[PDB]
């Protein structure tokens, strides 16, 4: 029960680093899907403030 | 006409994330101000009186 537990622990760390993305103070990032952008509130593209956000 | 502008900076949140190349951008504004200002007065005035 050592190889199984250690293997899952190591892979999650690399996945999380890629997923996390923060927005600088003087910049704004708009998360994008394969070709489209993320919408909300009756198809209003969302722009991110300078905080942490998660992307698959 | 030649001018010298002594200045300082403030909290880097503005200076760093307000305009690209803040030193260069300010220089362009200075040229417009100097020319615009000079543009109002005549040559004789600018040479002796306009100095101040």
């Amino acid at each position: 029960m050592r190889k199984s537990v250690i293997a899952i622990i190591i892979i999650v760390l690399v996945v999380l680093y890629m997923s996390v993305f923060v927005v600088k103070e003087g910049e704004r990032g708009i998360t994008l899907r394969f070709g489209k952008v993320l919408r909300d509130d009756d198809n209003k593209p969302l722009v991110y403030e300078p905080g942490l956000h998660f992307k698959i | 006409v030649e001018m010298n502008v002594q200045y300082r900076v403030t909290n880097p949140e503005k200076y760093l994330y307000s305009v690209t190349s803040p030193d260069d951008s300010l220089r362009q504004a200075t040229d417009s101000a100097l020319r615009g200002v000079i543009g109002k007065y005549t040559m004789d005035r600018i040479l002796t009186e306009g100095r101040t």
